[PDB]
């Protein structure tokens, strides 16, 4: 029992059959001496009388849209919305998990102070995502999240497709500082049509940085069969290079990590390939770029 | 340069976290619980950052700075990390001291931070509570590390 | 401090004789409660107003030093309980010198190893007013069963008789032994 | 004749379905169930000459209430009748397969099977066997302690193809749904 915005409510209803159900007190705004009639749209006939309507909501038939009418006319309306409670346990079932067992999955490209969180919806009809800087402080860090869009990126999980969403943010702070200590903290606030959860999250900007390959690899043939691989740092990286630095890591198709934009090795005849990592955490590895032997 | 000092301060470091990772997981270690020391000579974390990012000015000397990238906020920048170490060196201190009295073996700080710590410092100038604690200064020692690393290479290199 | 959200106690002392009882107070400072025990860096036993703060009874606790931490999820505080015996007297005190003239140095039984932190205090006496005392610590790293006087001897003497004694401090009681006498006449080898 | 042995129950945690076994010659049939209930309100849908219907939480049908089913079928100017059942629905769950690539490891004379589940009931575990000559062999596994599960079978001389499935008990032992259909096949050499 809460409005979420205005005329409209959510109310939290136990998922348990014998449990009994909630007693919401619904009132049309316009005070009229002529009885007021209520109508509903997942139900027919006139259901209430007065002004005030009492009603048991206990499931998702009790819920929908809600209107006052008077004469020939309506006066308002308000909507009404359930959440999930089971054992104790809110329900999850507007998202997805990810392989690693979690809803929300962030990652940004460098450290500008962008990035992008998306998640894996279960089915496609009527739903209405909000992400927010969920703050508990006066001095916590505050983002300024954009319209939540879907993403072509069918993810397989379960030998099954799942659609994807993605969300793209941006955390705006007045002068920049050298380090990360109060994480950023997010709430989303997902609903399908009638049905309304609430999913949250914390994390750094750096244990979720994802680099981007190295963007020019090339080859260089030396003598005795020996060659040489070099590599340029990516241009979506933060700037400059020495101050924000990585370690790139080749394979030959195990492998071995080199800190110098430049190494020598010997071929086998396939594809040899470089992947860059931030130096000092251990944060997400890059796509591996390549060239041929 | 100062670089290999501090390159070799972060290996120590990471070592002994890695160590107390297991040794002291039970306590608090396993939830971050992100504290620091010091929130007043905290000047690292507003002049600690590279001149082409210093888009306003709203956010010892010592001897190690090169004279090919001499600046304003650079030798602020330095001073700090002088004060700093030395706050992070005399609990550290203390707290090897309170540790080693009681007959509990169970945790041990090696030397070789202590020791790179110190030529670190002479470069740049010319019960259960305790184990506790040992865990929230290492979770913030080793961000401190990194940053240092980060502007005394930027500053070197 | 650390132990911000809250503090723990024992009583009577974090030191107790071997195989009695033990209270835990949890208490939690303003704005549930169970306990976990931990044996050798081992969980071993899982233990309004009941979440403000409660007591809770241990019996039969494991041998040496455990950990008993207080839980609501985040850890309140904790507190680190060592458990052992009062040393036993000693036994069998010799002492031998070794050289012309120079010093003696004298051996005894320690009988049960402690547990815990213990120190042994040797005192040399005799009379024309002549003493020494010092020290020895045994610990799970350094232990004591021999001794050095640390003082030279005269050999003019051969006439009297001399008093070693060994005494035994810990946090759980003092102990003593036989104010042991030896002749100076037999002692050099 | 007609349609018999109907089961509504919940495949998921936020869908439920219905099925029916249908006796007869199909020719011109149009299967419709009819769902009855107090809020009487016999909603009714329809699915052609298919025998199953699916529906989720939204679709204005009561899961948590005392619901009555039946089924009506066409055949041009006559009807058929079915039976009448009873029940709820949240609660009568049917589980679903082993979760994707399932282990297998050989020892002597025996091979054990382990996935990963993610519920914590104790499914019983009943598994067919077959060596791609002859026709199936059925077997129940045993109790497992439950996460994971485990399974055992004995060898063959040759390859064979296997299957495996689960259903939800309550604590009392009694069965608590229906039987979920089997995975994927598992082959296994010699
Ligand atoms: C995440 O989702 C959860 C739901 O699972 C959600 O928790 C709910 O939050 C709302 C508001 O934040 C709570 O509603 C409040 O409950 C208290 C205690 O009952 C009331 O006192 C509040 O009264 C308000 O409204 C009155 C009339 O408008 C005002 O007069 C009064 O001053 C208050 O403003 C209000 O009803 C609701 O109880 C919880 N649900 C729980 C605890 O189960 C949460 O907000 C979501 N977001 C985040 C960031 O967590
Ligand atoms: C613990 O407290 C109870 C009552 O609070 C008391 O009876 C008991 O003796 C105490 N235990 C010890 C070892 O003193
Ligand atoms: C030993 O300790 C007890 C404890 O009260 C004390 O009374 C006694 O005097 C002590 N004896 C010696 C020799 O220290
Ligand atoms: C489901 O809930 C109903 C409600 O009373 C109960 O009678 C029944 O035993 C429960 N279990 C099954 C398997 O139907
Ligand atoms: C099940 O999950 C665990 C996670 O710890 C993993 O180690 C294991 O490989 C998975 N698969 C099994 C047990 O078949």
């Amino acid at each position: 029992m809460w409005e979420l915005e205005k005329d409209v409510y959510v109310v939290e209803v136990d998922w348990t059959p014998d449990a009994p159900g909630e007693t919401v007190n619904l009132t049309c705004d316009t005070p009229e001496e002529d009885d007021i009639t209520w109508t509903s749209d997942q139900r027919h006939g006139v259901i209430g009388s007065g002004k005030t309507l009492t009603i048991t909501v206990k499931e998702f038939l009790d819920a929908g849209q809600y209107t006052c009418h008077k004469g020939g006319e309506t006066l308002s309306h308000s909507h009404l919305l359930l959440h999930k409670k089971e054992n104790g346990i809110w329900s999850t079932e507007i998202l997805k998990n990810f392989k690693n067992k979690t809803f929300l999955k962030c990652e940004a490209p460098n450290y500008s102070g962008r990035f992008t969180c998306s998640w894996l919806v279960q089915r496609n009809m009527d739903l209405k995502f909000n992400i927010k800087s969920s703050s508990s402080s006066p001095d916590s860090r505050a983002v300024t999240c954009g319209m939540a869009s879907l993403s072509a990126e069918k993810v397989t999980l379960d030998q099954r497709d799942y659609e994807k969403y993605s969300v793209s943010c941006q955390e705006d702070v007045t002068c920049p500082t050298a380090e990360e200590t109060l994480p950023i903290e997010l709430a989303l606030e997902a609903r399908q049509q009638n049905k309304y959860e609430n999913y949250s999250t914390s994390f750094f900007i750096r244990d979720i940085i994802k680099p981007d390959p190295p963007k020019n690899l090339q080859m260089k043939p030396l003598k005795n069969s020996q060659v040489e691989v070099s590599w340029e740092y990516p241009d979506s990286w933060s700037t400059p290079h020495s101050y924000f630095s990585l370690k790139f890591f080749v394979r030959i198709q195990g492998a071995f990590l080199v800190e110098k934009t430049s190494t020598e090795v010997q071929c086998k005849g396939g594809n040899v390939c470089v992947q860059a990592q931030d130096r000092y955490y251990n944060s997400s590895c890059s796509k591996w770029a390549c060239v041929p032997c | 340069r100062c670089l290999s000092q501090s390159r070799n301060l972060l290996k120590t470091t990471d070592d002994m976290v890695k160590t107390a990772r297991e040794k002291l997981k039970h306590y608090s270690c396993t939830d971050i619980d992100h504290e620091d020391i010091t929130r007043d000579q905290t000047s690292t974390l507003k002049t600690c950052l590279p001149l082409e990012l210093h888009k306003n000015e709203s956010c010892t000397r010592g001897s190690c700075l090169p004279p090919q990238k001499t600046s304003l906020m650079m030798t602020l920048c330095l001073g700090s990390i002088y004060e700093d170490l030395k706050m992070y060196q005399t609990e550290f201190q203390a707290i090897n001291a309170a540790l080693q009295n009681h007959n509990h073996q169970q945790i041990i700080l090696d030397k070789g931070m202590l020791v790179a710590i110190d030529e670190l410092m002479q470069s740049l100038n010319h019960p259960y509570r305790v184990k506790m604690k040992l865990c929230i200064l290492l979770h913030a020692f080793s961000t401190r590390v990194v940053t240092i690393n980060r502007v005394m290479g930027y500053l070197s290199s | 401090d650390v132990c911000k959200l809250g503090t723990v106690t024992v009583q009577p002392a974090p030191v107790i004789p071997l195989g009695s009882a033990a209270n835990i107070s949890c208490s939690l400072n303003p704005k549930e409660l169970i306990l976990l025990k931990f044996v050798n860096d081992v969980l071993v036993e899982n233990l309004d107003h009941t979440g403000h703060s409660s007591t809770f009874q241990v019996t039969n606790l494991s041998l040496g030093m455990t950990l008993f931490v207080c839980k609501l999820p985040v850890p309140v505080c904790g507190v680190e309980i060592s458990v052992g015996v009062a040393p036993e007297p000693p036994q069998n005190i010799s002492c031998v010198q070794e050289g012309e003239n120079g010093t003696v140095a004298c051996s005894w039984n320690s009988g049960k190893v402690t547990y815990l932190k213990t120190n042994y205090t040797l005192q040399l006496s005799g009379p024309n007013n002549l003493t020494c005392q010092k020290q020895c610590f045994s610990d799970n790293r350094q232990n004591c069963n021999r001794l050095d006087l640390g003082i030279n001897l005269s050999p003019d003497l051969a006439e009297s008789r001399f008093i070693v004694r060994v005494t035994a401090i810990n946090d759980l009681g003092n102990s003593s032994s036989l104010p042991h006498t030896f002749t100076f006449l037999d002692i050099v080898i | 004749l007609g349609p018999r042995n109907l089961s509504c129950y919940r495949v998921s945690k936020t869908d439920y379905e219905c099925s029916w076994q249908y006796d007869g010659p199909e020719d011109n049939v149009s299967h419709v169930l009819w769902c009855c209930f107090v809020p009487e309100r016999c909603r009714y849908f329809s699915s052609g000459p298919d025998r199953t219907v699916q529906f989720w939480e939204q679709d204005g049908i009561p899961v948590l209430s005392k619901v009555n089913f039946w089924v009506e079928s066409r055949l041009g100017n006559r009807t058929m009748k079915s039976q009448k059942i009873s029940q709820y629905l949240y609660n009568w769950t049917k589980t679903t397969p082993p979760l994707g690539h399932i282990k297998v490891s050989q020892s002597h004379r025996q091979l054990r099977m382990d996935w990963n589940v993610s519920e914590e009931a104790g499914a019983e575990v009943q598994f067919r066997r077959r060596m791609p000559t002859t026709n199936w062999t059925l077997g129940d596994c045993g109790p497992q302690v439950n996460m994971s599960e485990s399974c055992l079978c004995p060898s063959e001389n040759m390859a064979q193809e296997i299957q495996i499935r689960r259903r939800r008990r309550l604590s009392s032992g009694a069965p608590g749904g229906p039987w979920s259909d089997w995975s994927m096949p598992v082959c296994v050499p010699p």
